[PDB]
């Protein structure tokens, strides 16, 4: 069918008031704003309200990539935080970075002056942290050979790299497509009004009493795949983008800070044109929210304006803004409205936009197709969300976004750099498994023996079922069981491996262990060396944990 | 509006009251005040509506 | 201020709406019971409000 | 239903006489330490000192004749041993039982040692064996268990701090066990104190999870419940204030720094040994009743280890309550347990969650923001959708031995009523009590009242029995009896065949008021226990 647009097969994030995509979730369905306030006893109000961030931006994992403590230092935040994103969205995928070398990497960020921290000396360390440091850091790390590259517009910086992922992927000249944005600051503490920002630290969304809006910290990371490189792989999909266009304001009054009407309105139409896909399929749209008097009506304006230009005639259509939620992101803001649109897809629920009471009355809210979202209600062909971003450039992009809608004995191996990231790792994986009543560990074993990595420490589990699972990993984190279901293991037996390696033997009798479905003898093995899992009609690839990063924190001082 | 603020002042916190249950147009039907005030509100309420339900 | 009266009022009005707040009545313990503010529309204005938009009106 | 049933109370804490008084107490917000003025005179002359206690009154009362004691005796006796032998008698009363008639129950008790037997003048070579004797843990259980007949095992548990919950444990076991039908748990803190620094607080005030927490401060109590199997429980038509799913035993392990130091991982332990047995699943809890010893090191500990167990089962939230009674009472070391444990099934009886007091700002070491609790600051009822609420209780001994518990929520025209006692003064208190009683809760059956004293209260020497249509009439019956001699009802006084006016040969025969109440008998019901004499025993 028309499924020339891509996947969306991973998602990692970590934003204000959540740490990854599903709490990300919850709180936005629920109504929960993320915008933190101090009272004054916190070390002069003239016109002072508070702030909302992003907890853990200087937490870091050198030792993973094998980079100094020195280096991380002259790192840029953004930087690093970008590079664990990247990792944790390919392994969300199901995948390992190394199998895939084919992915295109395209970041943003928001150049934070960061180096400027430091204290340095024309003779001994350049420490020239460029922009397109961050892609190819990324590409090397992970070992992608698609092309790499950082691109910027100031609002609209997530979107372009969904549209060069978009061109990339259709052109053919990748299989994968890994886009991130990300927006850390570095000025540490809280504003006032006056030609914008929010008089009381909200960003209102379409309401009367909208003043302005206040900014914010994130970053997050997708991969994306064909749409039928995807079905036909089996990989696991939240959702699918139809399509994205991108266009820029021209002159006009308002020769740069303001939100151009025609416009927004022209790349609104072009991708309709582009995806042909009717306005009246389109049941919510994620708004730039930008909670100002005068920008909020120029975007529905121009928004109704498309619509106007088709059957329409019924207020049928949710429109609403993450932002207000969780602030404006400097580079990260498409990310974050790209995350909800997706994840609303996948649950098939529209969120509410908060910080809401009464309507603009310059909307003109009841002859247009829209309808303000108060509320968490739910959903039930298959449905179509928009999104929009506008820069403060004066680039503008929208997109488009569709829903993509539908044994024996199990072998799980575990695998960190270190003991303590294991153990860790099975507590988040335990954590995971109480979460949900019934889930599928065919898909659940089948995704850690293939697209995990297999690290230096090693933990391997054979368990008959699902409470049988949760009983032996309670033992391996309390750490000094006898109790069996598990092996426990280093790669170091270069002695036995190295030397017993398949060395193209490796066959009838490591075939045995398949041939067969032998399974512990075999973790043992994988508890040193050498194992393709891959000999299952095989399962599917699922959404499981994801390596916890150890946290640990530099910054200049 | 006692001060037996107790069980409910169950003994019964609120009530179910109709206005006017005093009054009355005596006059209409050839009675003296006098008379009215012996006369039980019951009466005088069957007597004002008996007329007022065949009009 | 007699004469000045109304032009006080005026200006605190007129000014209440410009930046779009009220102002407080001070001087005030408890409401004298004899307006009966119970069933006034009326609330005397001890403290006071910030507003928020949603064109508005105050009467002088 | 594989768990326990609390089906009688008795309690006395620093400012109330009895659970009914004490949940009314904490309900509304009172704290029961005192402070003296310049008035401080036990003893004197200094400063830089809190003048700050928290005693509970009358700690050295008791009724000896009733259990054919001699006043030498008493005085010979412990305080502690004294008062946890009122409140067994009172817990099993206010079960609907008499002690006697259900012998196939357990004790457990625990008390501090107070070196009471310090005291006394002297110990000399033959009397004197008796006074040591009378002094040791496990003459306190045993001297319950023969003075109200109870055949089950009788034994003294001690863990400091976390004793109690260590009888409910024992309890529990003995129960599921099948060894024993009920079981009988007690504590018991009284000091024999007259004659800032390590935690103990600055302002005499425990500020439990505030930021300005400094310490603790010692409180006195007793108190003793009374369990039966819940499923019994149902089956036998008791009285049951609440369940008793599961309750963690274990002891910090050499890990911690020091004998003093609380740790974490080794009270996360016990939480989740709970869960683990119970099945009970962590968002089913609405409220936790914390050690809360309100110790700056302390609180972010015991929170951290909460946080981090229920991180577990399922995502951050904030919909769990959590409190310490400490803050009404203050640290009543053995009968601590004992008090969270009333707590808290007085407020999963009543509904509600009752404040923590003492708390305006939260403690920032505490990151009670991404905790699934908010610290419980004012009552708030609980909701009616879910009939089966849950609750927590933690005890952490300072031994190293940490416990924590769940519990549960639960959800004719002629009487008469056998009144007796010892003496005639206490069968008079006893009228007043029952009066008063009758006044206040109003909506009160009479049919289980009638039925509750003709079972499950003992007929004593003197004897009163009462005929009656209702409780307007007994009132007054009771009201003009109270009065010495009006002689003007249905009231019958002393020192097969079925249907009849008993009373007056029940005055003093017998009737097994049993066969009276067809195929359907009534409830048993929480009434006025019996009036014991108050009088003072203390070495001189």
């Amino acid at each position: 069918y028309y499924e020339d647009s891509l996947a969306v097969i991973g998602i990692s994030c970590e934003f204000p008031g959540a740490k990854d995509h599903y709490e990300f979730w919850n709180n936005i369905k629920e109504g929960k704003e993320s915008i933190t306030f101090f009272s004054k006893e916190e070390l002069h109000p003239g016109f002072v309200p508070a702030k909302s961030v992003l907890e853990g931006k200087e937490m870091f994992d050198p030792g993973f990539f094998g980079f100094s403590p020195k280096d991380a230092e002259y790192m840029d935040p953004q930087l690093r935080m970008l590079l664990l994103h990247s990792w944790k969205a390919i392994e969300d995928a199901g995948y390992i970075s190394k199998e895939i070398p084919e992915t295109s990497v395209y970041m943003s960020a928001s150049t934070n002056s960061y180096r400027s921290l430091l204290p340095e000396d024309g003779y001994v360390s350049w420490v020239l942290a460029q922009s397109g440091t961050i892609p190819t850091m990324i590409s090397h790390k992970l070992g992608l050979k698609g092309p790499s590259y950082f691109v910027h517009a100031n609002c609209s910086s997530s979107l372009i790299g969904l549209h060069s992922a978009f061109q990339s992927l259709q052109s053919g000249e990748a299989k994968y497509a890994l886009v991130g944005g990300a927006t850390l600051h570095t000025e540490s503490s809280v504003h006032q009004p006056g030609l914008n920002f929010s008089s009381d630290g909200h960003i209102k969304a379409f309401d009367a009493d909208a003043d302005g809006m206040i900014g914010g910290e994130g970053a997050g990371a997708v991969l994306l795949k064909k749409a039928s490189d995807a079905v036909k792989d089996g990989d696991h999909i939240y959702a699918l983008l139809r399509g994205i266009g991108v266009n820029n304001d021209g002159a006009d009054k308002v020769g740069f800070y303001a939100p151009s009407v025609k416009g927004q309105a022209e790349v609104i139409q072009k991708v309709i044109d582009q995806t042909g896909i009717h306005p009246e399929t389109i049941a919510y749209v994620e708004a730039h929210g930008t909670g100002t008097k005068l920008g909020d009506p120029i975007e529905l304006s121009a928004l109704q304006s498309v619509y106007g230009r088709y059957t329409d005639k019924k207020q049928y259509c949710g429109i609403g803004s993450v932002k207000t939620n969780l602030g404006h992101l400097d580079t990260a803001a498409g990310m974050a409205g790209c995350i909800k649109v997706v994840m609303s897809l996948y649950h098939q629920e529209i969120a509410p936009s908060i910080n809401y009471k009464e309507p603009n009355p310059n909307l003109h809210l009841e002859d247009s197709p829209f309808f303000v979202a108060e509320e968490k209600k739910e959903l039930t062909r298959a449905h179509r969300m928009a999104l929009s971003s506008f820069g403060l450039g004066g680039t503008n992009t929208h997109a488009i976004f569709e829903q993509y809608p539908d044994a024996g004995p199990f072998i799980i191996p575990l695998s960190a750099r270190k003991k303590d990231r294991l153990k860790e790792y099975a507590k988040q994986l335990l954590a995971f498994l109480e979460r949900k009543t019934d889930t599928d560990l065919a898909d659940l074993a089948y995704t850690f023996q293939v697209g995990r990595e297999a690290m230096e420490e090693r933990a391997a589990f054979i368990t008959s079922g699902t409470a049988e699972l949760k009983r032996q990993l309670a033992d391996f984190i309390n750490d000094k069981p006898a109790v069996t279901g598990c092996f426990r293991g280093e790669k170091q037996q270069a002695k036995d491996i190295a030397w017993l390696s398949d060395d193209d033997d490796s066959a009838e009798l490591i075939e045995k262990w398949l041939a067969k479905g032998k399974g512990p003898k075999l973790c043992e093995m994988w508890s040193k060396g050498v194992a393709i899992n891959w000999h299952k009609k095989h399962p599917k690839r699922i959404s499981l944990p994801v390596y916890p990063f150890a946290k640990e924190p530099y910054w200049p001082k | 509006e006692s001060g037996i603020s107790e069980e409910l002042a169950p003994g019964f916190p609120a009530k179910s009251v109709l206005e006017g249950k005093e009054m009355f147009d005596p006059g209409f039907f050839g009675f003296s005040p006098k008379d009215a005030e012996y006369m039980d509100p019951q009466l005088r309420m069957l007597l004002l509506h008996s007329w007022k339900a065949i009009e | 201020l007699d004469t000045a009266a109304g032009m006080a009022g005026c200006i605190k009005v007129v000014m209440s709406l410009y930046h779009q707040e009220i102002a407080p009545s001070i001087n005030y313990k408890e409401p004298n019971p004899n307006l009966h503010l119970e069933d006034s529309p009326f609330f005397v204005a001890e403290e006071k409000k910030e507003l928020t938009r949603e064109a508005h009106r105050m009467a002088l």
